[PDB]
């Protein structure tokens, strides 16, 4: 049954059916991409990823601050 | 009294990883994702919890506060994306 | 191998949200209930700790 | 609040990885609270950078390529 001809017929399967899930997989992408606003291209990519690295940032800012302001020996005096 | 404890990393289920993937807007997650996401996991919290047992130590005790995991949190936002 | 992706929206994702009550909790094993012994670093003990911590990254 | 990873499978992780470090040792229940918080706000940030790296190479399906990506444009190795 392993033949040579048999693994032929099962990697060009696996070759179409891999470029048919890249096709839907591609569509899908740009769906959610115009789906989430991020403008196309590399750089809009970090540009984006860098802005939420600066929210995250203040965002733990402010987290890191209600912890000492609840534990800290400075808040309780 | 040698106890020990080991592979809680499989604590960090297949729906835990799916919670979080989901929360990040995730659609779709490859077979190896899970994996991946347990050993960048694991590195944090080594490399977060080491410094807060370091402040535990310096402080002379033994149970580890939440201001040392403030601490902790601080000195690792200074290094964490310092890009290396 | 490079199977279709494991979709995360799909039917049955509410069994990801039930609540398991061994689990949602913490244990009491490992924990600090004796609330003394947690006393704040001091500026000496923080600084010193830092100094060490940067002296050890440096060697690594 | 929300449910991503429950909390008796990360403490004993958590004190898993200490018990490496200081032999016997306590934990605050705060500060277990803080590192599952701070870990969360990560990974879920890191699950946003790589969905936008999937979704500029035309995938919706994350890979760890993208997390890899993700963390080298965010600043991390």
């Amino acid at each position: 049954v392993p033949s040579y001809n048999a693994f032929v017929k099962e990697s060009k399967q696996k070759m179409n059916a891999r470029k048919r899930r890249a096709q839907e997989e591609a569509k899908e992408a740009e769906m959610s991409r115009k789906e989430l606003g991020l403008d196309e291209g590399v750089d809009s990519l970090k540009a984006a990823i860098q802005s939420r690295q600066k929210d995250r940032q203040k965002e733990m800012d402010n987290f890191l601050a209600q912890m000492e302001a609840k534990y800290s020996k400075s808040s309780k005096g | 009294h040698r106890k020990v404890l080991r592979d809680n990393i499989q604590g960090i289920t297949k729906p835990a990883i799916r919670r979080l993937a989901r929360r990040g807007g995730v659609k779709r997650i490859s077979g190896l994702i899970y994996e991946e996401t347990r050993g960048v996991l694991k590195v944090f919290l080594e490399n977060v919890i080491r410094d807060a047992v370091t402040y535990t130590e310096h402080a002379k005790r033994k149970t580890v506060t939440a201001m040392d995991v403030v601490y902790a949190l601080k000195r690792q936002g200074r290094t964490l994306y310092g890009f290396g | 191998e490079e199977e279709d992706g494991e979709e995360l929206i799909g039917d049955g994702m509410e069994r990801d949200y039930r609540a398991i009550p061994e689990l949602d909790a913490y244990e009491a094993e490992g924990l600090a209930l004796d609330d003394e012994d947690v006393e704040e670093l001091t500026a000496s003990q923080r600084e010193a700790a830092e100094r060490a911590m940067r002296q050890r990254d440096r060697e690594a | 609040t929300e449910l991503l990873i429950r909390k008796l499978p990360f403490q004993r992780l958590v004190r898993e990885i200490a018990q490496d470090f200081k032999t016997d040792l306590r934990f605050q229940s705060a500060a277990i609270g803080a590192l599952q918080e701070a870990s969360e706000a990560y990974l879920v940030g890191l699950f946003e950078d790589t969905n936008l790296c999937a979704i500029h190479a035309k995938r919706v399906t994350i890979m760890p390529k993208d997390i890899q990506l993700a963390r080298r444009i965010r600043g991390e190795r």
